[PDB]
């Protein structure tokens, strides 16, 4: 899907 | 009694909510200004929603067990639940005094007409207001409020969920915490069928999510409207 922003915000 | 693990879960969710929900709404000054005088309220409300998504993510990452999920499943749950959690968390600013979301100043008080000026119709807004009133009327403890948001997010039946068994396992731990909390800490009469009423609110949210998705799809299809959205909103809700 590619969700780079959501992915970024989910990061630890 | 609440077990020590259940007390732990509640403490963590309360803290997570306090860290992600500023009841002074100080950051709203950073948003594109509201205009009331088309779709004049779309820039402001798109920025409110974008900001709210960021906050919902910050809360979700703190839900005990959420970290044990794959990032794929974390993504599916957040994408599907974002609008519902924004609807839930908004109950804190909602007031039945005049059926509006009152975030501290006239500029930041949103009524039915403001929402329709972001591209939405009564087909969504009428049930949305009825949801807000019904939710207010439950007079939830903050403890119950934060558990309900957490249960909302960790829902195993969201489309695209891979490890449903693990999502269900995490949700059961929260659900059981909430039922025990009600039994031990919410006195009668307010506690009457309170868990079943809370779960019905989750059902109402699914219908609101569906109708929002439909109206957003139609809104965002117009390139002049999608120009007014943010990159995060487009990523989470859709980019035509
Ligand atoms: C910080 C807060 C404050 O409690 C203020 C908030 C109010 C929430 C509102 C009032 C404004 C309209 C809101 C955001 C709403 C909508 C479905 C409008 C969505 C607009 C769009 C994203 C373009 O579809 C559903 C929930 C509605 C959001 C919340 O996260």
């Amino acid at each position: 899907k590619n969700h780079p922003m959501l992915m970024n915000l989910l990061k630890d | 009694k609440l077990s020590e693990e259940q007390q732990h879960i509640i403490a963590i969710l309360l803290d997570a909510h306090h860290k992600t929900y500023d009841p002074t709404y100080a950051d709203f000054r950073d948003f594109r200004p509201p205009v009331r005088m088309p779709l004049s309220m779309l820039p402001h409300l798109a920025d409110l929603v974008s900001y709210s998504i960021q906050k919902v993510i910050g809360f979700a990452k703190m839900i005990p067990g959420f970290r044990d999920l794959t990032s794929d499943d974390q993504i599916v749950l957040l994408k599907s639940s974002a609008i519902e959690v924004i609807m839930l968390r908004s109950n804190q600013s909602f007031t039945m005094d005049d059926m509006s979301w009152d975030c501290g100043s006239q500029d930041y008080k949103y009524d039915v007409t403001d929402v329709s000026k972001a591209g939405h119709t009564l087909e969504l807004i009428e049930p949305l207001i009825k949801f807000q009133v019904g939710l207010k009327k439950l007079n939830l403890h903050e403890e119950e409020h934060v558990l309900l948001m957490a249960i909302c997010i960790v829902s195993p039946d969201r489309p695209g969920v891979q490890d449903a068994k693990l999502v269900e396992a995490i949700q059961d731990r929260l659900s059981n915490t909430l039922q025990t909390y009600i039994r031990c800490r919410h006195p009668p009469p307010g506690s009457h069928q309170l868990y079943a009423k809370m779960i019905q609110k989750l059902a109402d949210l699914r219908s609101l999510n569906e109708e929002h998705s439909k109206q957003y799809r139609s809104l965002s299809f117009q390139p002049e409207n999608s120009m007014k959205l943010t990159p995060l909103v487009l990523e989470v809700f859709g980019n035509e």
